[PDB]
């Protein structure tokens, strides 16, 4: 997978704003391209929460948020909950191939 | 609201090919195209292929290009995907998606920016 | 008490083959008395918005011109046809100004535009190179050009007709069967009116 790696996971303390990476290459986000932001549930469907590096979908509420910087990108939570442990996912274009898609972070709290 | 009704779980041996639909709720694709992506067992995601079912212009994966199919209805549509030669490496999960923009200035564009409504996604396996 | 000027609208209505919205009509009225209640006797409206002039007193409240428009769209892109709200058939078929006066009449008829094997006989605008100026129609068909070369002057791989057919059939549930719209636009200048309401008097 020549994909958009990040650290695997982290912990989750209660309610606090945590921030979550998304590094590739100039090749492939740099130039033109955006990034996606999507939350998936362990044996469901996923869920999408960011695109276009910064626009917010209707029904989100205002916890969610992040944006990009130079040759990588990141998300953002506040106010950390229980529900919110899950898959966490970041895709983008690829001038070398198509579609690509980062490794998905388990945000978990303890 | 929007629902993606897909068959069920598949089983079967090393080599051969599988067909999966994505059958969506009150037919109308409506101009909405198709993304056929995996989920690779204890792994990120892949997307395959993707599909705009009026235009019928349809593309794929280098990696998979030519092992794999995708055709589509798009009046009470029920886009299908077959994958062939599964093996070892392609016991996975299927999920279908929509690009939710619908008119030219980024449909032909297609393949950047979104994926709005998801499905439950099918398992598929190799027997071994 | 002897009303004579009953504004045309019982044809504006019901005219029993609403056009496509590629290419929406476009009725002047003027020179009558226009009681809009008669329009309030047909079936209970998916929407009824109005925006410029508060409308129960559609009697009295008088004009200059009005401007009748009618056409067929997908049920869940009703809510674009109203002033400043983007989207396709909004920003390519049929765009109101953000400065707009009038009422929006929309209703369904999912008995009326359907086939058992499906209609095809309402296309929509899917692809141009931009956006239109307000009020304003673009019935031609020019084969449409993505890549970087030239379609020839037919369609081909990347150049395809930016018309494109709804799919109507009576199994399609809510939200996705043929709302039938129509739109009243006014206006008021220094013009003969004669737009009003009847007169309720006693014999
Ligand atoms: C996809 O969109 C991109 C830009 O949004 C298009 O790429 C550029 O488009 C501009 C438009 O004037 C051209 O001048 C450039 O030559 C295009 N290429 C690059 C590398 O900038 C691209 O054409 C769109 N794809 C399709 C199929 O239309
Ligand atoms: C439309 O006009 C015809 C002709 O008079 C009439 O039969 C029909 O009932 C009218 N439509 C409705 C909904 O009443």
């Amino acid at each position: 997978q020549p994909g958009l790696t990040q650290p695997p996971s982290v912990s989750g303390a209660p309610g606090q704003r945590v921030t979550i990476s998304c590094t590739g290459s100039r090749s492939n986000i740099g130039a033109v391209y955006a990034v996606h932001w999507y939350q998936h549930v362990p044996g469901a469907a996923p869920k999408l929460l960011i695109y276009e590096n910064n626009n917010r979908p209707s029904g989100i509420p205002d916890r969610f948020s992040g944006s990009k910087s130079g040759t990588s990108a990141s998300l953002v939570i506040t106010g950390l909950q229980a529900e919110d442990e899950a898959d966490y996912l970041c895709q983008s274009y690829d001038r070398s191939v198509g579609v690509v898609f980062g490794g998905g972070t388990r945000l978990t709290v303890l | 609201e929007v629902q993606l009704v897909e068959s069920g779980a598949e089983v079967k041996n090393p080599g051969s090919s599988v067909k999966v639909s994505c059958k969506a709720s009150e037919g109308t694709f409506g101009s909405y195209p198709i993304i056929w992506v995996r989920q690779a067992p204890g792994q990120g995601l892949e997307w395959v292929g993707g599909i705009i079912p009026i235009l019928g212009t349809v593309i794929y994966a280098q990696k998979f290009q030519g092992r794999v199919t995708i055709t589509g209805d798009t009046y009470a549509g029920s886009a299908h995907m077959e994958l062939s030669g599964l093996r070892s490496e392609d016991t996975a999960v299927f999920y279908c998606a929509r690009g939710s923009y619908d008119y030219g200035d980024r449909l032909l564009n297609y393949t950047y920016y979104a994926m709005d409504v998801w499905g439950p996604g099918t398992t598929v396996t190799v027997s071994s | 008490p002897n009303i004579t000027n009953l504004c045309p609208f019982h044809e504006v209505f019901n005219a029993t083959t609403f056009a496509s919205v590629y290419a929406w009509n476009r009725k002047r009225i003027s020179n009558c008395v226009a009681d809009y209640s008669v329009i309030y006797n047909f079936a209970p409206f998916f929407a009824f918005k109005c925006y410029g002039v508060s409308p129960t007193k559609l009697n009295d409240l008088c004009f200059t011109n009005v401007y009748a428009d009618s056409f067929v769209i997908r049920g869940n892109e009703v809510s674009q046809i109203a002033p400043g709200q983007t989207g396709n058939i909004a920003d390519y078929n049929y765009k109101l100004p953000d400065d707009f006066t009038g009422c929006v009449i929309a209703w369904n008829s999912n008995n009326l535009d359907s086939k058992p094997s499906g209609n095809y006989n309402y296309l929509y605008r899917l692809l141009r190179k931009s956006k239109l100026k307000p009020f304003e129609r673009d019935i031609s068909t020019e084969i449409y050009q993505a890549g970087n070369k030239p379609c020839n002057g037919v369609a081909g791989p990347n150049c395809y007709s930016p018309l494109q057919s709804y799919g109507f059939r009576p199994t399609y549930g809510v939200g996705h069967q043929p709302y039938r719209v129509v739109v009243l636009s006014f206006e008021l200048l220094h013009a003969p009116a004669t737009v009003c309401g009847p007169k309720k008097s006693t014999n």
